[PDB]
């Protein structure tokens, strides 16, 4: 694995050897969470939906609160 | 906005942390020179009452210069006329266990300025832009949610009516994005992601158009394995650079996650990458991968610092970045063709060069990391041969002044589970001095470079890495801080040390400049701290420790303690 | 010992925390004069790595400075060729809780030094002898016990080859007493009470035989009803003087507890005295009680000054010493004659004069303390019209260049039970500033006294407290820092500020100097803390809180932050 | 009570107008407790048994030893 092995454009990866080629199913495989995984993108979700709250009233009252619900 | 550009067209004024658009963290000012250097001292100091690492620099708008602290970030304006005064500061309330997400150290890299306002945030994912005379909260946002690993450490960047912020935490596995705001409200625009979709990485449809062999279309998925581009990195806490004239903004995206590179087989992409995104929409125009599956934790958040240089005879607009995997890269910021890719110390071994051609680094197998394997004698090490320092570029003599880290290391990954507000590392490393230092113990230098060839100009040796950056004023010097406690200024023609002064503290920013009833003062933040300071900071001795910066950095204790501030020096 | 004496007499040299055994706090260096101290700029700084007060001043023995922090109480050693490199440090060990029992911030007013050893004490009440040049521990004892509310703040005092140390705690019901340890092993000498049997506060057969009025044997329980002198207070945290000739030190005996004093009748012997023992077995010559039955918190643990001068023609062992009190005494310190006895400003109201003839204070009605009493505007307040700050004295004018306060106080006392290792105050205040400031608004003064008779040569208003007190040096200097971050140098002739430098923090130390290769060098500490920075260090806002403080200094807060190190300055 | 009546030299306490002689037994009676009283003399013997323990060993062993009992 030199980097140089490309079989798409911008996509050069290479398993080293001894190591397989998919590590899903093999001594390697991480085993991720799906929930775990998706926490992140709730947690932004729920931040946007404050923000806009926090905005749309400074809006129309002209004066900014951050607590607010 | 406007009023951003009226300060950076006033001479004496420093409303940007890089210096400016372009990022050359330079100066005109030229009062203080190489022949009265010697008989600069000190003018006065403040103590921001805050311990562990103070980087970046203050502000200078007006008469007024901000400064700001380390956790809990506070923020004190003074007016020249009498630094004794405060004339207003914010103390942010923050919950403490902040800190525990924090990878290293609970530092702030600055303050922006924009539409009369002070642009501020807090390590715990608050953005704010208070009144900049007096003080008062405008907006205050939600950017980051540290229940997740995700806080807040780079300097927002303003351009036009846009601010930019990129939160932190790859070491968390926190999937990163520059998030873009409204100056005046602080409503979100937009933000583009450095992993996933195409449409959450925003992509303009000519995308690469000039280079696509660097890849264009699906990669954000398709060079990982499932969805282990969720928690993939690539956050982006470094520095940004702006051409008004394109109206492209630029910077790097981080390193992925997690360390241990068996657990997340493909390139990677996007994390690693050089980005050139329109401000208006942020849709990328180009992107430019340094490193294609990261093995080595070498974050490529670097300064970019534009300039415009003759390559080869002709001028070109330019972009060059010195990276943490040590390949300082020179490309043209209006298209991404890669010019430059040299070694900035021949002890880098993780690739045997940078095919220009392929635009990808040539591995060696002998220095990559991988599980059930020790790799050792790794240069660089993860804290990289160039970290979040800012250099500076003489426009004169056509070169940058970069501080240099020259440490190498030892490297084994182990296998971990991933939990959302929970580290994940999975490695355990051991770091030491590079080989080429005078007596094999030095680990940092101040080497001066040209951007076109990349090759070196001079090298100035120092006993610990030169973390905080270098500034350049047109007096013909070189200025910069040590982790040690000094601020020193070298002759720019051949690194020669003229003059020096024995800070209370290390210091890990960069030094700033500015002029005041006509005179030239210099200021630098002092407080040692960051990943260098890491194992003097919360008193570790295992030399593992600290993500293993712990053990090689062991006697900076003897040099310095810790301590918080600004001193301030004229003639 | 015959070590500390070497080195007394070395010229350059500052081996005593009040300069002296005289403790005059002066010094003969006069490079640095009225004429060139305006190019007079900072040399180097060394941060403590620690917050709150740092109180004291460095020692200076050969080419080796001694730096102590506050609370947890490290020590630095630097050996000024090289003041970048850290040649031993100690840093104690010491639980949080310790910080709970301490009433005025975690201070510590320095380090001593004999026989080789540099003493240090702890605030857990541990005593230290440490090798000098090694920072290896010879002895390390227990003094006092923070259970019972007992803590160590002030600097130890060695004179032969006896360490002199006192424990901290009024305000705790400890009972005070000065504690004489052997240099070499740490061995127990003696231990002398300031209340209950004489043979517990150890007094001589001859004690006060040339003043008899002032009161002699038995007042140690009799000036109290009951037991109450068990928990009563007496505790000396302040400074010595010791005159070799006579073999007697000399110090004053802190406040009775609680501060309620409706719940403690009697003149509370021997609290506020003034004493003068034989160094070799602790026994009293003298004692004179300042203030008979406290009502104010007047602390008597004062500097004490020795000078030599004529009185009415004829040359006189003195003692001069101010107290909280707001009086400017000055005894002859071989029997305890009272020679002066003035005000040191006309606020003072708590009496109407000392009786000379008397010798005790004729106390004003109209301002005393009581149980269901609210008294208002007494002046001086509880912090004093002079507090731990350490003076000056020129020895060719015959001038005292005192550092004071001018607060007064309303103050309204509460029943409390007395439960060890728990607070025993009792009264409730509100402080503000005195009635004679320009604007009514100042809070501090420098004033320069005769202390043959008691009068006033100049004043200069300082905005803030003059906490940390001043040094005189030949050149013609009256030096000193103010609350508010500033190092002032002024004319000793008229009090004109002649230079004046912006520390990170204001000071509560006194300066020192020393001569490093040819060259005088000014050292301050800086670090604002002690009982008026307690609302800025602690965050507090109830007026009312630290012990009535925090209202009093709330505008503090506008011109400095914490911090902790020391600058050192020179030509 | 200006503290110029001394029943006694040295001894020019009196009461103030309305306030007792005596507080045992009045109202502002501070009722101590005599446990609680004793607790620094029962400190300060513990602490100087533990010094001397400390003194003696180093005396008689060349080396000090603060842990020591
Ligand atoms: O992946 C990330 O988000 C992240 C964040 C930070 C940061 O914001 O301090 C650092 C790093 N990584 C990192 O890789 C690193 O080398 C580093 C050094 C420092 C510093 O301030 O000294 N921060 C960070
Ligand atoms: O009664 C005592 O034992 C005691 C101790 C201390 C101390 O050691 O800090 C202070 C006081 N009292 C006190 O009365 C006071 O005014 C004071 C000021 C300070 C200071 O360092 O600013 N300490 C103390
Ligand atoms: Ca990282
Ligand atoms: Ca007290």
């Amino acid at each position: 694995y030199d980097g140089q092995n490309c079989k798409e454009p911008g996509n050069c990866w290479e398993n080293k050897p001894g190591y397989p080629e998919k590590i899903a199913g093999s001594k390697y495989d991480p085993k991720h969470d799906p929930v775990e995984l998706n926490k992140q993108e709730e947690s932004i979700k729920a931040m946007d939906a404050r923000n806009a709250k926090r905005i749309a009233n400074a809006k129309s009252s002209g004066n900014f609160v951050f607590d607010v619900k | 906005d406007a009023d951003l550009d009226k300060q950076v067209n006033t001479a004496g004024a420093w409303p940007i942390a890089t210096g400016g658009y372009y990022s050359q963290h330079n100066s005109p000012l030229a009062q203080i020179n190489k022949s009265n250097v010697k008989n600069v001292k000190a003018a006065w100091s403040f103590s921001t009452g805050v311990l562990n690492g103070h980087e970046g620099a203050p502000l200078v708008i007006g008469d007024m210069m901000y400064v700001h602290s380390a956790f809990p970030n506070n923020t004190y304006a003074l007016n020249l006329n009498d630094p004794g005064k405060i004339v207003w500061q914010h103390k942010p309330k923050q919950d403490a266990s902040t800190k525990a997400v924090m990878c290293c150290d609970v530092v702030d890299r600055g303050l922006a300025y924009g539409a009369g306002q002070i642009v501020k945030k807090q390590a715990n994912g608050h953005l704010l832009a208070l009144d900049a005379k007096t003080g008062k909260i405008n907006w205050e946002v939600e950017v980051c949610d540290p229940k997740v690993g995700s806080t807040l450490t780079q300097a927002p960047f303003v351009a036009k009516d846009t601010v930019l912020m990129g939160c932190s935490g790859a070491e968390l596995g926190v999937r990163g994005a520059v998030n873009a705001f409204d100056l005046k409200t602080g409503e979100l625009k937009w933000r583009a992601f450095a992993t996933g979709s195409d449409d959450s990485v925003r992509l303009a449809k000519d995308f690469n158009s000039a280079n696509p062999h660097y890849g264009q279309f699906g990669l954000g998925t398709k060079t990982w394995e499932g969805d282990a581009w969720k928690i993939g990195g690539g956050t982006n806490w470094g520095w940004y650079a702006y051409d008004p004239k394109l109206n492209l903004f630029y910077y790097g995206s981080g390193n992925p996650a997690p360390w241990n590179e068996t657990m997340r087989p493909g390139d990677n992409k996007w994390t690693m990458t050089i980005w050139g995104r329109d401000l208006d929409t942020g849709m990328a125009k180009w992107g430019y991968q340094k490193t294609p599956h990261d093995e080595w934790d070498f974050a490529g958040v670097n300064q970019m610092v534009l300039t415009d240089q003759p390559v080869n005879g002709k001028m070109t607009p330019l972009l060059s970045h010195i990276d943490r995997n040590g390949i300082l890269y020179t490309l043209n910021r209006e298209n991404g063709n890669l010019i430059v890719a040299e070694k900035v110390d021949p002890a880098v071994n993780v690739f045997k060069k940078v095919d220009l051609k392929t635009g990808t680094p040539v591995r060696d197998p002998e220095f990559a990391t991988r599980m059930d394997h020790k790799g050792t004698n790794i240069c660089p090490s993860a804290m990289g041969f160039h970290n979040q320092g800012v250099d500076s570029y003489d426009p004169e003599s056509r070169t940058l002044y970069a501080g240099l880290n020259h440490i190498c290391m030892d490297w084994e990954p182990f296998m971990l589970p991933y939990r959302a507000g929970q580290f994940f590392v999975g490695a355990t490393l051991a770091m030491y001095p590079g080989p080429n230092g005078p007596t094999k113990k030095e680990m940092g230098q101040i080497r001066a470079f040209d951007l076109t060839t990349g090759k070196a100009k001079w090298t100035k040796w120092e006993k610990f890495a030169a973390w905080g950056g270098t500034l350049y004023t047109k007096g013909g010097l070189v200025w910069y801080a040590t982790l040690d406690g000094y601020l020193k200024a070298l002759d720019n023609k051949d690194g020669k040390e003229l003059w020096n002064f024995k800070m209370p503290s290390g210091g890990i920013g960069s030094p700033m400049t500015y002029s005041f009833k006509g005179k030239q003062y210099i200021g630098s933040m002092y407080g040692v701290g960051g990943w260098p300071g890491v194992g003097l900071v919360f008193d570790l001795t295992d030399p593992s420790a600290g993500l293993g910066a712990v053990g090689a950095f062991r006697e900076l204790q003897n040099h310095t303690q810790m301590g918080g501030g600004l001193m301030v020096f004229s003639l």
